[PDB]
């Protein structure tokens, strides 16, 4: 997945 | 054709409500029960800096057309992105939303959405992926600006114009909005930080940076100007359509998820082009854990692919942090070579040096480099100087007091600072010095499959277990688990 | 006256090892008064030739019952190590030293002049009686358990010879104060300081770092000197006002000329090819520090002085004297304002807001508030406070809020046991807003009773939970505006 | 006490 920012 | 507000959510998103007392995580790995009990238009906090609020936006802008592409994708979580886009943008701006159903199990999920205002769905009759689905969306595309955005977004207000306004001025300008999060358990709209840039470490998994005080400060001036990223999170951009097409469009010969962001990141800055974050341009984007829709596999593979064609001889670094993707077949990379040498690309290096410098680079000579781990626990500075001992600490990635290096002078680097043997006596301390390459005190070798260090010309070993009674020490080698380490980089 | 080398050490050293001096005596003693030490020294600088029609210093050197075996060292390390016509005189001040004779034996010596304090005077004031002696163009300090290296001074003399207006150190080599080992010291480093105004060595930002890799033995630019060691012009020295003459014994010293020289339109710079050695100890042989201090911040800090106040409170309290010259001084010399001096020379001291509440890290004992590198929609904790503060740094704004850069605590749910999180932050969030309580030393979630809670950190994270004794809800900002 | 470099 994608990282939160 | 029907106007946004009159669409039928109801239903719409009521023929696929989760049941009975089942899983509300299963088809999405989201709370499916809390996106559907939301509002497809629902209010959301305005998480802009005070200036863009303060703001008269120019709408003498080129419309866009907005790609979306989806896979299984929960009713509710389309519709609001849809919506929203819809209700948060000037219409004028708005030539289309094209829809891209990626092969999903059931066609009426975007079959019944085409009944909205400007809203065009293609669906594919066979499973095609992220990358590839996206440029079918935009090779359809009438507008002389794409839009990417994923099917489970929020569009915050005037989202648009910041966006436009860059790449109406300068057509090589790829940008984004600052990516807000959506709680994936109970869909709560969060403001994110707007002191990130996008990045990425030598095994080309992408993170967020800080942004450096140095550059933080002198923004100070200006904090919803502009940032420049080195690489872009992906999922939400913002790209002229003719440039898009010139610059390659995306690497046709990806797969499902990747790794195209990676691809697309390098390209455009390499070859004349650059990225942007946009302050003022905020999207609210369900951030999960895991995906719903092999994985390592295929990460690798089009990760391969952007790695083999763009890097040069920095590839190595990424198959040093990552060795058994060597092993991992990506396929024929001909026409992306040949695409690079067309539009006249500047060199890796190049990249690095203007593009992402704070990207810690080893040594062309260096034996090994980066983090020296032992379990989740690291080597460490302490912020410790010369003269000083050493330790352990766990491990952060942060890489700045656990960055170290294995030199070609067998030397176990930290700085201009040398982990040294000060006292041959096992149970004895060791000390950080300044680096000398006569001194044979600082020298050490990688023993047992690069799982140890030995300290040159001796039976000792670098040890941890005195580490709560002094700091690191200098042990008689041997099986205990206190002498393993192991550096993140080989070579 | 004698000749050095005729110098009788063993009959002059003559008369617990660690007491008398907070180092080992016994260690010291053992060592040849011209001992052999390492060559500390970046190759490049090995491999250099240098002037000589340089100008001779006149070397200061100021004590107060220093051990005889250091004190001997330190002097012939300057003879021997520095090419004589460069040596216009070693100018030995006695800084009431219980034995006279430690310094008037000394004084046999070639070039050794011994300066006598009738009464205790201190570092600063003695200091300035010696440069007053001084013949030569050039002023060098030092301190009197030092150990010069290698072609130490003329590197040093080089600058100031070029630039008068240049204030220059040596790389300042560590002696270990127990075995009395010369350990080389680290090159990457400036001067530097925190809002407490204690003295501590910064590495050079990555950037700095990389824009010196083409040469590594450059001067480096330092906001602030460590102050034993330095290379002064002698009229430059006495033109921007020596030393502040009512300061007294204790530290300080440093800090106050610093500001000063950068300040008045001078430069500070370390020059790596100068090493020199030195005896670091961890205690002397506790207010004047304050009070120095006090008088340092009074003339140079301008409103940024408060700062200094909101981390040392109890320095409010302490008398610290007449600045009146000083003053008259600052303004006859045409000095910049302290802002500028952030700005331009010190731009990576973390500067607070002129709003702010309170500032810099969130200390529950030796626990810090830590961001755990979370982002928004993050979880946040408590881990070890290291005072690097980088996710341990924070700020209690005037807006009510708890910001780690444009990162803020809030109050996601009331319910009592509840995680908070890491938002960012809207001025119009009431979830988002705090209040210091129980004489700040707790957090209070406004408009509520409940309170900043740490028991659950090792359970998910910080939380909120309802107002009470617990010792989970002691939190004190290092910096308050109060 | 100046700490040590
Ligand atoms: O085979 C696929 C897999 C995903 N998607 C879509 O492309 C995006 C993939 O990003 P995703 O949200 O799945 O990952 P994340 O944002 O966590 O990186 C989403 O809009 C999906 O709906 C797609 O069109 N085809
Ligand atoms: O009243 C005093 C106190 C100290 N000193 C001297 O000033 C120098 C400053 O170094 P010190 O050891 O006091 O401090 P440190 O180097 O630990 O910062 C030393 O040579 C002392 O012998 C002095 O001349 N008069
Ligand atoms: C005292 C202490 O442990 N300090 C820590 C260091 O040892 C490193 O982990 C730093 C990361 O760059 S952060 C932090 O300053
Ligand atoms: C993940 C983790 O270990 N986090 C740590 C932080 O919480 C701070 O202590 C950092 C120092 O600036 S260091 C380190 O990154
Ligand atoms: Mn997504
Ligand atoms: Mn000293």
């Amino acid at each position: 997945s994608t990282c939160p920012a | 054709k029907v106007r946004w507000p009159d669409f039928n959510q109801e239903a719409y998103v009521g023929g696929t409500m989760v049941r009975s007392g089942q899983d509300p995580y299963a088809r999405n790995k989201f709370n499916q029960v809390e996106s559907d009990k939301l509002r497809m238009d629902r209010a959301i906090p305005d998480t802009r800096h005070d200036q863009c609020q303060r703001k008269q936006w120019r709408v003498d802008l080129p419309a866009t057309s907005v790609v979306i592409t989806f896979h299984n994708e929960a009713r509710s979580a389309l519709l609001r992105t849809v919506v929203s886009v819809l209700k948060k943008s000037p219409p004028h701006l708005i030539k289309e939303i094209i829809l891209v159903d990626d092969y999903s199990n059931d066609p009426e999920d975007g079959a019944l959405l085409g009944k909205i205002e400007k809203v065009r769905v293609l669906r594919n009759d066979r499973r095609e992926g992220l990358m590839r689905s996206r440029v079918r969306g935009a090779d359809a595309a009438q507008a002389k600006v794409l839009t990417f955005l994923d099917s489970h977004c929020e569009c915050n207000e005037h989202w648009l114009e910041p966006l436009l306004e860059r790449v109406a001025e300068d057509r090589t300008r790829v940008v984004s909005p600052i990516i807000d999060v959506i709680n994936m358990d109970n869909f709560q709209y969060v403001g994110a930080s707007a002191d990130l840039k996008g990045g990425f470490d030598w095994n080309l998994v992408f993170k967020w940076d800080y942004m450096t005080p140095e550059q933080r400060r002198s923004r100070q001036g200006n904090p919803v100007a502009p940032i420049k990223t080195p690489m872009i999170a992906g999922g939400l951009f913002v790209m002229d359509k003719f440039y898009f097409e010139e610059l390659g469009k995306y690497d046709m010969m990806m797969d499902v998820w990747g790794g195209e962001n990676l691809e697309i990141s390098f390209r455009v800055w390499q070859c004349g082009g650059s990225l942007e974050i946009i302050p003022c341009s905020r999207v609210g984007h369900v951030f999960r854990k895991q995906h719903p829709y092999g994985s390592g596999t295929v990460f690798a593979r089009n990760t391969r692919r952007a790695a083999e064609v763009w890097m040069d001889e920095y590839k190595n670094f990424y198959y040093a942090a990552v060795p058994s993707a060597r092993n991992v077949p990506y396929g024929n990379i001909q026409s992306r070579l040949e695409l690079r040498k067309k539009l006249s690309c500047k060199p890796f290096k190049w990249y690095l040096e203007n593009v992402y410098p704070e990207l810690r680079v080893p040594d062309h000579q260096d034996i090994a480099f980066g983090a020296l781990q032992q379990g989740t626990n690291c080597l460490d500075t302490l912020g410790h100087f010369a003269d000083g001992v050493v330790g352990v600490y766990e491990c952060h990635n942060a890489g700045g007091n656990q960055e170290w290096a294995l030199t070609k002078e067998k030397s176990v680097k930290h700085m201009d600072l040398c982990l040294t043997v000060v006292d041959r006596a096992p149970g004895s301390l060791i000390k950080l010095q300044g680096c000398r390459e006569d001194d044979s005190r600082q020298k050490w070798e990688q023993i047992e499959g690069n799982s140890k260090l030995r300290h040159v010309g001796s039976n000792l070993c670098l040890d941890s277990r005195t580490a709560k009674s002094g700091g690191l020490s200098v042990e008689v080698c041997g099986p205990a688990l206190s002498q393993q380490w192991k550096f993140t980089l080989n070579l």
